[PDB]
């Protein structure tokens, strides 16, 4: 179960775009730049 | 077509015969051409 929770956050961390982790929050505004929210859904998330 | 000094040839309802006509030549009937080039800007979707 802590696979599966694990999974969940890590996929959390590049989309869903209100979202930081205390510190860096810059080269997240370096990586998320090419998920171009919001054009993103289901089709999409079940993919990644 | 006027007379000579009179009023005009479609007054007087009186015919004449001996009126002037306009002439055209062998060919005065090409049909005509115009051409477009297109580009467009701005795509309907877009951005990485």
């Amino acid at each position: 179960i802590d696979a599966i929770c694990s999974v969940e956050g890590i996929l959390l961390l590049i989309l869903s775009r209100q979202t930081t982790i205390p510190g860096y929050e810059d080269e997240l505004n370096k990586l998320r730049t090419g998920i171009s929210q919001p054009k993103v859904t289901e089709r999409q998330y079940r993919r990644a | 077509p006027i007379y000579t000094s009179g009023l005009q040839k479609m007054q007087s309802s009186k015919v004449s015969m001996a009126n002037v006509v306009l002439s055209a030549g062998s060919d005065v009937i090409r049909q005509a051409a115009i051409k477009y080039n297109v580009v467009r800007t701005q795509e309907i979707i877009l951005f990485e």
